[PDB]
């Protein structure tokens, strides 16, 4: 006979949350990744200096002169950050993150410019030789959709 | 392709069969009577055909099977369950109550997306919109915050107003859902529905040829409201003692001056059947039209709106 | 401190007095009848007191002066102007039309400075205030300008929004103003209102004791719709020739089968007075229910608001 | 009858993005220019030294002792950086930038202080004589609105 204004408006806010759910869920993940990136960076300094001073990429965190323990460079969404031959990889925690990005990671690696180096940011990579890296293809890479426009670099970016 | 019949029209006819059958008339004679009292042809026409199968010896359930577009499988099975168990009378009473609940429920969604749906969205949020509108006229109102707080705290403090809006909604929903010490003063007495049912039942048994006193003895066993049952037992007791039908009725408030004056004419004319049939159809139409269902809306309408505005004000 | 009476209830009573007085009943007998036909006590009680002054020899205007909280100075002066000029009948007809327009106009703002004036300012600017207040949440919205432009250019660019607000206003004004070849096929025939008025007038003159034919001769002079007046002259001509009242009515579509069937009972029962009183109350309540005048408000209410907000955003 | 909370809140986030669009679009461009500036600088060193050691402004990158190829001093938003008579100009790429700043550039030039030099940063300029430059008026200058407060220098700044 009457009361449908309360019933529809409680059910439009319910469906509004369902539509606002995936937007906040990638905005959210995309936000948790943007930090793995910040934790990865700022460690470029150590790595850059080590390379320019010696001409060899730092083998591990201790070589680079950073928390000798990968797990000591963690965060809220970051379970750690390891330096492996100049390549700095950031791992996403398992608690406090999206759902399709946890335990997932990215990498920052550089290239000899000769007198200086240039840095790249993208999906996990392994270093082959002092001037070549390759996709750490394995299935734990953070999905392209979660990576900034500034971190879409490919293993062979120059 | 054939359609059923209206919810109203199933109702009237299932009620009046349940009534006649529970009176101990033969099923074929019950069938004849409701056909002969019907106003729509399609009903009188079917019910002659259902009766034609019953006089060939078929069950009522099997006779209604000739109209599966009108009496669905669930209806026949209820009839047939009553016929198999020796309870045809009590399953027809159940079916009459069912049909009455079905028609009332139909009128009452539909009434006022149609017009009812558009008007009910529109009423349910009118106020809560006004409200969000006065609270969006800037900053530093009654009860707000400054915009620089952190959002979560701002939203939680206003929780007062989000709450006064929801309550406003729940109220206008309640009015739209409902709406479509002297111990004896507290008992539910006879309503419009219960008078309409009574009048239809009696109009029905008189038009069929039962006397007044035989119809009242059946009716006094099939009246649902207890206070009316007590009223009708007193009316029947008075009439059986030799008091005039209009005089037993005139003692009870539920019968208006006219119902009594009209019945009083029917006693002297030998036309009580005709009188009761027209009384009943007048009442059935008054019932389905049905003024306090709209005034109490408005009480809660503006009363809740105003409660919100005062709520944050303070 | 005393209040007046409802707009509905002034209406019913001014109509029914205008009707009886224009019938040539004595003013005191007119007064008695409407009191005796009243459903609320406060009306029956007053009208006995107004009649008590009229039987002491006072004018109706001076008798209504005992209830200045119910009949305002403008009402009495209209009565007294009618009494001074020998036109009491035509000023009561005017007052009845006035009271009818007043009640209809009341239902119809409120549905979905008095209350109508305060609610009509309040609805006409609610939205356009919302609007100005979202557009005052800071700078650099959708469609604005920066504040450093020259004022005239800033104001002219927003002209979009100033326009969407005025249109919003015009709309809510339209809803408040409206909302309170076969040539014969094109004429306005009898409505629900006109049948309700007819039925009330006749219920009124019969309950008072006038015969059917005296009531019809009065009514055929006080019917506003021309096609109904032509209908009623034909009904009265048929009855005066010896045809039965229900049979003169049954020729005219405006009387349903139930109306005719109910009147046809009333003829055989000497209870036409009351058959007509119950018919009239049923119609008066059907009239005041008749609901699209409030749903279409709300359609244009929020529809315009939303059109503004969309307008600048884009 | 009911559902307007979902419809309005999906349409307020839509218009919120439209209002947040120009803010992120100049904040963004202003960010891509701030780099053209960083790529332009750090090359002041070469140019300064060349001038102080010889008393003549380096004619081109090679003279200044920098990537002999302008295109070798590019970036993400920077298509290059050329040294033309001590004036260092940075060009904005065509891909990955705003829209009204691509292919656009700025300049850094210096002035003899006598024993040292002072640097300026602003809209493209050409060098006339060893102590005078002028607006490289041509239409490809990065718009004032995109330039930092520290890079609003005019051709005749002293």
């Amino acid at each position: 006979f009457t009361l449908i204004e309360l019933m529809i408006v409680i059910a439009i806010v319910g469906i509004l949350a369902a539509v606002a759910l995936p937007a906040y869920q990638d905005y959210t993940a995309r936000a948790q990744v943007s930090e793995a990136i910040l934790l990865a960076e700022g460690q470029k300094s150590a790595v850059t200096e080590y390379y320019l001073n010696h001409g060899k990429w730092p083998e591990n965190n201790t070589s680079a002169g950073v928390a000798s323990s990968p797990t000591d460079i963690k965060g809220k969404y970051v379970k750690e950050v390891e330096v492996k031959n100049g390549v700095v990889t950031a791992t996403m925690l398992s608690s406090g993150v999206n759902n399709e990005i946890k335990g997932k990671k990215l990498s920052l690696w550089a290239r000899r410019e000769n007198g200086s180096v240039k840095w790249f940011c993208g999906q996990p990579v392994t270093r082959t030789d002092d001037d070549t890296v390759a996709d750490a293809k394995d299935g734990k890479e953070i999905d392209t959709k979660h990576l900034p426009s500034t971190c879409r670099d490919n293993f062979d970016a120059k | 392709g054939f359609g059923g019949v209206e919810g109203k029209d199933i109702l009237v006819f299932t009620r009046q069969f349940a009534t006649m059958i529970d009176a101990g008339l033969p099923l074929v004679q019950c069938l004849d009577i409701l056909a002969s009292q019907m106003d729509n042809p399609s009903f009188k026409k079917v019910l002659f055909a259902i009766k034609s199968k019953v006089e060939q010896g078929s069950t009522f359930a099997d006779a209604l099977k000739e109209h599966p577009k009108v009496f669905d499988e669930l209806y026949v099975q209820l009839c047939a369950a009553g016929e198999v168990g020796g309870i045809l009378d009590a399953i027809l009473n159940r079916l009459a109550a069912y049909r009455e609940k079905n028609e009332k429920l139909k009128s009452k969604v539909k009434s006022a997306l149609v017009a009812i749906g558009v008007t009910a969205v529109l009423l349910l949020k009118v106020t809560p919109v006004f409200e969000k509108m006065f609270a969006d006229f800037g900053s530093e109102l009654p009860g707000p915050t400054q915009m620089i707080v952190n959002f979560s705290h701002m939203a939680q403090e206003y929780f007062f107003h989000v709450a006064g809006s929801i309550v406003a909604v729940v109220m206008s929903f309640t009015w739209s859902y409902r709406q479509p010490l002297f111990m004896p003063v507290f008992g539910p007495v006879l309503r419009k529905v219960a008078v309409a049912r009574f009048t239809r039942t009696l109009g029905t048994m008189i038009s069929s040829g039962v006397p007044i006193l035989d119809a009242l003895d059946v009716t006094a066993k099939t009246a649902g409201n207890r206070t009316v049952e007590d009223a009708i037992i007193y009316v029947r007791g008075k009439i059986a003692e030799g008091k005039n039908i209009a005089g037993p009725l005139a003692e009870t408030k539920v019968f208006p001056s006219m119902v009594v004056q009209m019945i009083g004419v029917g006693e002297a004319t030998g036309a009580m059947d005709t009188m009761l049939n027209k009384i009943a159809d007048f009442y059935d139409d008054e019932v389905d039209a049905a003024a306090m269902i709209e005034p109490v809306l408005m009480v809660f309408l503006g009363g809740v709106v105003g409660g919100f505005l005062i709520g944050m004000y303070l």
